[PDB]
């Protein structure tokens, strides 16, 4: 009996939401926000996780974490490196996978981090979060990310969810997750005999433009189309200002902020600030204390001015738009409505520049905050064991042409496409493969050059065990069940052989009673699952041995933040029992303690007191615990003399 | 096309709830606000309503009109509002024995009442409801505190129509809040129901009496400026006291410093309903300065002694005001963000003898909650999305080892499920139920989750005795297996320790798949024995 949870893992901020009294609520945190955000920050005596992490982007810069979601799956040397380092704060360094991780002063020493192990970090915190509000307990996941993920990423992003314990029920294409929400709350969709409603979902969150289009019906959506700009979202409108700001300051005060961390990083955190102001104002203040050389700035922007900025941004708008419509085969006027999510379609010059590209209305019926994150907490329940859903089909978009190839044994071929392009899924699909024996599969990619520049085009393999002849077979048939999953991912789902074997039936003729005889009987042929065959999977997924491993290190990590925070518990019960004894040692035990009992204490919490000055300010659990042992001593005995002769006295 | 929204207008943040979907919706604002501010600023080009106003004050202070629901409804020489044109930097006239505030609207001079103000918030409420929802809004209940008099009462409902809206009703802060936790529909008696109502600003104490759901409004009692903002106050004053110590600069002059120094505190306070610690780090604070401190719970709540428990004192004077005692509050309700201060409830429940409080609901919102539910009852409410059910058929052993399903898996949660069952032998004293789960035929594949003893049954002749086994699971899941004599009414049970954590849909699935592919054998096990009884103790 534990709750579902759907995590939305954004760049900028992640959103929580659960599955619970019959409907999906949100999750506050501890700050009591909404939303906490996607940062892992290192301490050095723990981490800063989450909303913390946040406090100390400008004390802890350089050991500071976030783009989280970003350097998932990157490849260290990727081309585009340049793009994502762009935006980090923390040295990011090459691994022995040639993937990209992050180096920090942590815990005193250097450490270093992957991608996948940082992230593991921010959603245990997170598990963490949902875990306290709920009171409950908390196991399966769905998380939400781009549709541009990697089937990589997909599968990296999962296994950190492992590390911070969680079972990632589904990984889900976010604006997928908006659609879910939209399918399964919005009261009159067509039916299914009717046409469906054709509504285009628009996401600009903090690094990531994405357009979908989708057909509705009750109890049902579809995915027709769907185009990312992965390199566009708030983050490069922050700079886009933070940049024309950086000019002022090299003219009209000449320090060219380019030439400061301390100091670039607080005017972009001001530009930030500023923006949002600017998207319900026209004009706007800007000011910021001792940028560099002692030194204050202060400006100003007009609205008028802070579009003339981003024209350039402006302009990469409309071509995900028509790649949408233009793979959903739609023309415009067919789409019916146009609902905009994402943080940052709440810039006007970007709500008419999309409504424009769109050519009608936008429409703004989802929570654009709490949409994807709701959905998503749907999904995981699907997979709850303890609960039945609202019946809901979804069918995703499967871009690329996969083929799966095998051991030519008997077989004319050894491999054919198997998942299309531009088919959905989940999809399975059945083959029967005549085997001499033992076998291998792969699944890869039909054209290599449909895919982003140097992915793979290798996507798995899997090794088939336990093939079994008949008895005077040369070869034997095989079914295999081929799975693109519900999280896009290609898999071998079972595999078995089955033989003929012949099943003796009696022949009717109840039509003549010719004196009760005559009973004939037909050898019949049927055909039966034989042995069950053994699948070990090769995929991007890691192993049993390397998994356990990131996770005892996230184990240790945890458990050693979950001390540094037990200890200050400890430190305040003392503290806070010092107060609340001098301040009734007054209002109610003056008549019930004794004269000489009073100069016992007083008094004695007066060095308790000023204990927690230098030994200690930050001494050890133990000590914490320690003074508030004897201090407790005296309390009870007087407190309790007390309770008993007012309670009933 | 034409839905029915509640709003909750307050001094300083309105916000706006819609109730579709069994529950309550509460609507965000074009900024991602859930709640929106009661700021109407006037300039030249044009005029600004909320986020966009509360925005621009400081560039504006003496024409960003708010509060104007502390005078809607009431005469200019009053006695309250005498007090109060003291802190608005706008004007305040008189149009004849009323209120009337006075403005810069296109450079010169307009003039507009409370309802005025209060109505083009509306509009705004408005608007942000018809954005959300789709179609247009016109039907909405509005509130207002238990303490209001009819005639601020109706110029709140003027307001309201001044923006187009229908008013359904208007209905007090204290009576929205106790509906959304849904009192009035708590088991017969009269019930008293107290809400606690600290903003960040106002605080409130209302008790209420509620019989067949019709509010009775007892008494009021409270504090015109307390909450969230003072207890603020108190760290921003102990923080200057450490940053001129610690530094020997004072910044008290600092319109700026002091600012962000208290945006700080603010922040720490939340912290500190959560964690027993909290971090103070302002960049340069002041002249270059960094300031990076800690600060304690017990050192915050310490700070806000007097103010917290204080907040026990408009709780004595309602609850004698209203001829009660304070055992004879049936419920209590916290409302307003401030109540999440770990102390105040502290003091609050232990006041009340460590009675609970109702407070699942942000407190934020409660009230715009309430006036959301209302809307939809008074418009006629303008299958179900999810449901907790049963992962294993449960069931006991029978005589054979069998397994006989009380409960089938997949069952509607809150559940009840009751089979009778004999004696086995003869002049049986007492059964053993053992309780099973899985899908298996015979409890040997199956799980034991628990055993029990039904034992003095009078003896008697094998198959005669009446035993009656009950499967009982509360909305939890927590399980309650108990076996009654119909006989002699000799009755024992057992709460299943549960151990939940815990098998995936996949396990259940491929459970379920090993009991289908034992289909033939399972069955033909149980249809070569014959009875469905239990055995004297005779485990196995
Ligand atoms: N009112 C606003 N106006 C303009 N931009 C905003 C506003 N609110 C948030 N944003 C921007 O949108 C981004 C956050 O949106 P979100 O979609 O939650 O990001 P992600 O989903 O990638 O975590 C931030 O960069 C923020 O600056
Ligand atoms: N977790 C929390 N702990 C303590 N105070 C809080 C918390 N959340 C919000 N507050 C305080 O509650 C106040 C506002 O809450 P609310 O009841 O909405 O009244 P208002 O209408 O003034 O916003 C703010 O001053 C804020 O500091
Ligand atoms: F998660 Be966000 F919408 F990119
Ligand atoms: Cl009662
Ligand atoms: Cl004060
Ligand atoms: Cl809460
Ligand atoms: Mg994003
Ligand atoms: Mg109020």
């Amino acid at each position: 009996m534990s709750t579902p949870f759907g995590l939305d893992l954004g760049n900028n901020n992640s959103v929580l939401a659960v599955a619970r009294n019959r409907g999906i609520d949100i999750v506050v945190n501890e700050v009591s926000n909404r939303s906490t955000p996607s940062v892992v920050g290192f301490g050095p005596k723990n981490r800063y996780l989450g909303e913390t992490g946040k406090n100390k982007q400008t004390s802890n810069i350089k050991n500071t974490v976030a783009n989280l979601k970003r350097i998932i799956g990157l490849d260290y040397h990727h081309p585009d490196f340049e793009q994502e380092s762009k935006h980090f704060t923390s040295k990011l360094v090459e691994l022995d996978d040639k993937k990209t991780g992050a180096e920090v002063r942590f815990a005193g020493e250097k450490h270093v981090f992957s991608a996948t192990q940082l992230a593991a970090m921010f959603i245990d915190k997170v598990k963490d979060t949902v875990k306290q509000d709920t009171k409950a307990n908390i196991t399966d996941v769905c998380i939400a990310v781009p549709p541009w993920y990697t089937e990589e990423q997909r599968y990296n992003i999962a296994d950190a969810a492992r590390i911070a314990g969680l079972n990632p029920v589904r990984i889900v294409n976010d604006v997928t997750a908006a659609g879910v929400s939209y399918g399964i709350f919005k009261t009159d969709l067509p039916e299914g005999e009717e046409k469906p409603r054709i509504v285009a979902f628009v996401d600009i969150g903090h690094s990531s433009y994405t357009c979908s289009i989708m057909a509705f019906k009750k109890g049902q959506l579809k995915v027709l189309g769907t185009a990312c700009d992965k390199h566009f979202g708030g983050r490069d409108f922050d700079l886009a200002i933070t940049e024309h700001f950086a000019d002022e300051f090299k003219t009209k005060y000449k320090i060219d902020i380019r030439e400061n961390p301390k100091a670039y990083n607080r005017i972009l955190t001001a530009a930030e600030k500023l923006k949002k102001v600017l998207s319900a104002n026209t004009n706007a203040p800007f000011s910021v204390e001792s940028v560099m050389n002692d030194v204050d700035v202060s400006s100003q922007l007009s609205r008028e001015e802070l579009e003339e900025l981003v024209k350039p941004l402006l302009e990469r708008v409309t071509e995900p738009v028509t790649k949408a419509l233009a793979q959903a085969k739609l023309s415009a006027e067919e789409v019916d409505f146009v609902e905009i999510i994402g943080g940052t379609t709440r810039i006007p010059t970007l709500k008419q520049s999309i409504s424009e590209a769109f050519g009608k209305p936008l429409s703004t019926t989802l929570n654009q905050d709490e949409a994807i994150a709701k959905g998503a907490a749907f999904i995981c329940a699907i997979h709850s064991p303890t609960l039945r859903v609202r019946p809901f089909k979804f069918e995703d978009i499967h871009p690329y042409s996969v083929s799966y190839s095998w051991d030519k044994q008997v077989e004319d071929e050894d491999h054919m496409e198997v998942f299309p392009a531009g088919s959905s899924f989940p999809s399975t699909k059945l083959i029967t493969l005549n085997r001499t024996g033992d076998f291998s599969m792969a699944a890869s990619y039909t054209d290599i050059t449909q895919l982003p520049p140097n992915t793979p085009e290798q996507i798995a393999n899997w090794e088939i065990t336990g093939v079994q002849l008949p008895e005077g077979q040369d070869s034997v048939p095989v079914k295999l069940k081929l799975r693109c999953d519900p999280s896009g991912l290609h898999t071998i789902e079972e595999a078995y052989t089955i033989e003929d074997i012949e099943v003796e039936e009696p022949i009717p003729l109840p039509e003549d009673a010719p004196e009760d005889a005559e009973q004939e009987f037909k050898k019949v042929t049927k055909t039966v699952k034989k042995d069950d065959l053994t699948i070990v999977a090769h995929t991007f997924g890691l192993d049993a041995k390397k998994l356990n491993e990131l996770i005892e290190k996230e184990n240790e990590m945890l458990a050693q933040d979950k001390l540094v925070a037990e200890t200050e518990d400890r430190k305040n019960t003392l503290e806070e029992y010092i107060y609340t004894l001098r301040g009734k040692l007054e209002e109610e035990y003056a008549p019930f303690a004794s004269d000489a009992e009073k100069t016992k204490l007083q008094g004695m919490l007066n060095k308790a007191e000023e204990w927690l000055y230098d030994e200690g300010f930050d001494s050890i659990k133990a000590k914490y615990i320690a003074k508030y042992e004897e201090l407790a001593s005296l309390g009870n005995i007087i407190r309790g003399r007390y309770l008993a002769k007012e309670e009933e006295k | 096309k034409g839905p029915a929204v509640g709003i909750d207008l307050g001094t300083t943040y309105s916000c706006v709830g819609v109730f579709q979907h069994g529950k309550v919706e509460i609507i965000a604002n074009d900024q991602g606000n859930r709640t929106t501010p009661s700021y109407v600023a006037f300039t030249d080009t044009e005029r600004l309503i909320g986020d966009a106003a509360k925005n621009q004050v400081a560039m504006n202070p003496t024409n960003t009109v708010f509060d104007a629901k502390r005078l809607i409804g009431r005469r200019f020489d009053d006695a309250v509002v005498q007090s109060d044109m003291k802190h608005w930097p706008f004007m305040v006239v008189n149009d004849a024995g009323r209120p009337k505030v006075q403005v810069e609207y296109k450079g010169e001079t307009k003039s507009f009442y409370p309802e005025e103000v209060s109505s083009m918030v509306l509009t705004k409420m408005k608007e942000i409801a018809e954005a959300y929802l789709g179609k247009t809004v016109t039907n909405a209940v509005v509130t207002v505190p238990a303490y209001f008099n009819d005639s601020q009462r109706q110029a709140t409902k003027d307001a309201g129509t001044i923006a187009g809206l229908n008013v359904l009703r208007i209905i007090n802060e204290p009576t929205a809040a106790a509906i959304a936790y849904g009192l009035d529909k708590k088991v017969g008696a009269e019930r008293n129901v107290l809400i606690f109502d600290l903003g960040g600003g106002t605080f409130d104490v209302s008790i209420l009496t509620i019989e067949d759901g019709i509010f009775e409004v007892k008494s009021t009692a409270g504090d015109t400026h307390l909450g969230g903002e003072d207890f603020d106050n108190r760290m921003v004053n102990h923080f200057i006291a450490e940053f001129k110590r610690k530094h020997k600069k004072d910044i008290s002059e600092n319109k700026r410093a002091v600012r962000r120094l208290r945006t700080a505190c603010e922040r720490a306070k939340r912290t500190l309903s959560s964690s027993t610690q909290a971090s103070i780090e302002i960049d340069s604070l002041y002249e270059g300065i960094d300031f990076y401190t800690s600060i304690t719970r017990a050192r915050f709540e310490e700070l806000n002694a007097d103010l917290f428990r204080g907040t026990l004192d408009p709780v004595e004077k309602a609850l004698r005001d209203a001829k009660l005692d304070k055992s004879q509050i049936h419920d209590i309700v916290l409302v307003g963000g401030s109540t999440r201060i770990p102390k105040i409830q502290k003091l609050l429940q232990d006041f009340f003898n460590g009675k609970e409080l109702n407070k699942s609901i942000n407190p934020d919102e409660a009230v715009a909650y309430g006036a959301a539910v209302q809307a939809a009852i008074l418009s006629g409410d303008k299958d179900l999305l999810l449901l907790d059910v049963t992962p294993l058929s449960l069931g006991i052993e029978t005589a054979g080892g069998v397994m006989t399903v009380l409960i089938k898996r997949n069952t509607t949660i809150p559940t009840k499920q009751t089979q009778t069952f004999t004696t086995y032998s003869d002049n049986q004293p007492g059964v053993l139920i053992q309780v099973y789960e899985g899908e298996r035929a015979m409890t040997k594949d199956n799980n034991l989750l628990g055993k029990f003893e039904l034992t003095g049954i009078p003896p008697a002749p094998r198959g005669v005795p009446q035993i009656e086994v009950t499967f009982d699971i509360d909305a939890n899941g927590i399980l309650n297996v108990s076996a009654v004599d119909k006989s002699t009414g000799k009755e024992n049970k057992i709460t299943i320790t549960n151990d939940k954590g815990r098998l995936s849909k996949e396990d259940i699935e491929r459970m379920v798949q090993e009991a289908e592919k034992y289909k033939a054998e399972d069955e033909k096990q149980r249809d070569k024995v014959s009875s469905k009884n239990s055995l004297e103790s005779y485990a196995f």
